[PDB]
This record gives C-alpha cells, structure tokens and sequence, in this order.
C-alpha cells in the first residue's frame, strides 16, 4: 500500500535522461 | 545489476535496467536441424537451409517452450553475456497472458537459469510508465499482436482489455500480397523482409483514406521509389497508405474485427465512467507498428469522431516508441522501491510457481 504509493511517485517523477547511454 | 527481457512475437529486445535503450535487439526465431543443434536469431536465418526455423511466440504468448528456452538462453550467454544466476531479471508478457504461462516462465527462471530473482510485467503497462504515467490508454502494437490496455493507478484493467491479432507481421503479408498482384516475385521469408523494409521505408497512414486514394488516382505526388536486391525499381503510391489502413479497416484482410480506433474507444467504454477523461486525454501509443507517420494524428481525428464533442483527447507518441515496453522495464527495475517487488529464489523454493500473481 506504502510501497505502491511511493513506486507510482517514484515512476511519474522520473526523467528518462538519468537512463546510462549504450 | 538487473536485467530486462521484452520478449515480443517478432524481436527479443534485452539489456541491463538503467539504461536508455536495450543492448540486444534480435530475431525471435529458434532453428533446428532438417537433416540427421539449435541456432538462435540471425544465424539461425542465415543457416536456415539446414534448419527449420520456428517463432516460439504466436500473437505475444509463447507457445513452444523448449524453444523459448532456447531464446533466453541465447539472450543470456550469447547476447548479454552475462551469467543469469548473478542478475534479477524482469520480463514481460502480453495482455491476457494466461495464469498457466507466467507460471511456467518463473518456473525455468529459477529452475534451469536460477536467476536470484525475477518479475514479470505486462508490457503495454511499462510503456506507460515509460512515458511518465500510471493512469492512460496504451495502444500496442508490434510484431504479433495490438492490444488496447487501459490502466488506472499502475494496474492494467483486464475486463476492458481488448485484442486485434493483426498487427507488423500480417501488415507485411498484405503488402506482399498486393505487390505479389502487380507482378513481382516475393514468396519466400527471406523475401518476405524485403517487403518488411518496403512497408517500413515507404508506408503512412492517411489522414483521410478517400481523400489520399483521390489524390493517388489523379497525380504521381505520393510515388516513391525502391530498389529491390535483384536491381528491380518498384514504384507505389496508394500501396503506401492502403497497407496500414488495414489497422482501422481490418476488413482489408478479410478479418471481422473492428479497426484500432473503434477497439481503443470500445476499450474506454469499458472502463468505469469516471475515469474515461483521464483515458481520452492519455492515449499512448507504443511498438513498431505504431510506427508509421500520420498514425498519431489520426487516431486524434478518429477517437474525436467517436467520443462526445468537449472530451480533451491527447494522443502520445514518443519517438522512441518501438522501445518504450522496455525502456519502462528499465525504469522500473532500476527504481529503489521496486527492489522489494523481486520475487526472491528463496520464496519461489518455500511457495512454488504461483507466487508470481
Ligand atoms: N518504422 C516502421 N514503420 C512501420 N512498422 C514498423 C517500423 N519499424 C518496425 N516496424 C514493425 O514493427 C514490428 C516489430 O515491432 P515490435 O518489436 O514492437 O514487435 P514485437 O514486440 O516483436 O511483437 P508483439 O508485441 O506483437 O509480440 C515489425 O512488424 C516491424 O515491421
Ligand atoms: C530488422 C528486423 C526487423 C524485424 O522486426 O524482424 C522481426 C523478426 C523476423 C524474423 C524472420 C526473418 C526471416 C529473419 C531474420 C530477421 C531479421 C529482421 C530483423 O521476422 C519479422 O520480420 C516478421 C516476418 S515479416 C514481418 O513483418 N515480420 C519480424
Ligand atoms: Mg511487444
């Protein structure tokens, strides 16, 4: 319940950019 | 590090969450011999003269086993060249996977790969959260298979999932059918790839089907030319847009089914009244075959038609999107509060298979 709240913030907060070039 | 798995009827697409791309893109096709043991991807083609070459995936659901054992091990030791039992790994599945199937994929995770731990996730899900959302309507559509999936608060509502086996493959098979009555000689698979990149190359969708078959009839505007590798130059015109407008009329094949404009719009309809503005306004689009240009717009007119006259309706393409089921496996993996999500080696030995649900 905690947990899925603070995994859906943590998706819809985070920037693509932060992923490593390949 | 965590790896990640998009496992699709047409291309594996593999590589370690955190990054912005997957490192293995390769043939889902398993080989094996004719005559008198098994190739994987693009040597499997190139031996496939010796071998009967098989897709392990039919429409997103794996079907032959052994052979997707095959796959994965192929992506493990060949591709990635890692050892699995170092590496959660997450992996994807279709829409409407059945229970039995996910079941069987965490039992040769942890069992003949003995990873540490795994997950498994339903694909047009990760796109979503791939493009920053967790409530929305994805449409994907790749190799096998479209799907239209609407997903409030994280979860896929699966009552209103709704399914169209038409999608690249069948698209493809069409083209070669009208080019095959035009003249031209494309019969066998490898053949059929050089219909594969035509359609990629050279196909739209119409902003107006009637319209642009006008226009087709009356001027050489929308030509384009290809050379074939036998030195033939092929010019189409409405070829070009009369392939994927097999998506909205999938009666072009000789299929009942209703176009992916009516299935997105029939899939909201499904959902409960108060979340369909949020739906309309959050219209995602994911896989390759959502590639073509004209698409997104398109739908934007056609869910406009259909849906009552004030209704916001937004629809998201990203340019990436023939990634974006993995790149959102990426994501996810690599977030700090999904480490505890992992079904561990150690709970999968004391529960069995059936954790995974
Ligand atoms: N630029 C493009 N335009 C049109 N179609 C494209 C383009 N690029 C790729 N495709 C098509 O997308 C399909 C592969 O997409 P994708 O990797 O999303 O499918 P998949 O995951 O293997 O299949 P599925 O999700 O159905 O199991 C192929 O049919 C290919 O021809
Ligand atoms: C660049 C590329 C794209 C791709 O998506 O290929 C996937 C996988 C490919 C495997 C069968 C072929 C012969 C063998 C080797 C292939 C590699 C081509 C890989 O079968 C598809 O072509 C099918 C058949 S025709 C179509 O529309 N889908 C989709
Ligand atoms: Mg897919």
């Amino acid at each position: 319940p905690k947990v899925a709240e603070n995994l859906k913030s943590q998706l819809e907060g985070f920037n693509q950019d932060k992923l490593k070039k390949t | 590090t965590a790896l990640v798995c998009d496992n699709g009827s047409g291309l594996v697409k593999a590589g370690f969450a955190g990054d912005d791309a997957p490192r293995a893109v390769f043939p889902s096709i398993v080989g094996r011999p004719r005559h008198q043991d098994s190739y994987v991807g693009d040597e499997a083609q190139s031996k496939r003269g010796i071998l009967t070459l098989k897709y392990p995936i039919e429409h997103g659901i794996i079907t032959n086993w052994d052979d997707m054992e095959k796959i994965w091990h192929h992506t493990f030791y060949n591709e990635l060249r890692v050892a699995p039992e170092e590496h959660p790994t997450l992996l994807t599945e279709a829409p409407l996977n059945p229970k039995a199937n996910r079941e069987k994929m965490t039992q040769i995770m942890f069992e003949t790969f003995n990873v540490p731990a795994m997950y498994v996730a339903i694909q047009a899900v990760l796109s979503l959260y791939a493009s920053g959302r967790t409530t929305g309507i994805v449409l994907d559509s790749g190799d096998g298979v479209t799907h239209n999936v609407p997903i409030y608060e994280g979860y896929a509502l699966p009552h209103a999932i709704m399914r169209l086996d038409l999608a690249g493959r069948d698209l493809t098979d069409y083209l070669m059918k009208i080019l095959t009555e035009r003249g031209y000689s494309f019969v066998t698979t490898a053949e059929r790839e050089i219909v594969r990149d035509i359609k990629e190359k050279l196909c739209y969708v119409a902003l107006d089907f009637e319209n642009e078959m006008a226009t087709a009839a009356s001027s050489s505007s929308l030509e384009k030319s290809y050379e074939l590798p036998d030195g033939q130059v092929i010019t189409i015109g409405n070829e070009r847009f009369r392939c994927p407008e097999t998506l909205f009329q999938p009666s072009f094949i000789g299929m009942e089914s209703a176009g992916i404009h009516e299935t997105t719009y029939n899939s909201i309809m499904k959902c409960d009244i108060d979340i369909r503005k949020d739906l309309y306004a959050n219209n995602v689009m994911s896989g390759g075959t959502t590639m073509y240009p004209g698409i997104a717009d398109r739908m934007q007119k056609e869910i406009t038609a259909l849906a009552p006259s004030t209704m916001k309706i937004k629809i998201i393409a990203p340019p990436e999107r023939k990634y974006s089921v993995w790149i959102g496996g990426s994501i996810l993996a690599s977030l700090s509060t999904f480490q505890q999500m992992w079904i561990t080696k150690q709970e999968y030995d004391e529960a069995g298979p059936s954790i995974v649900h």
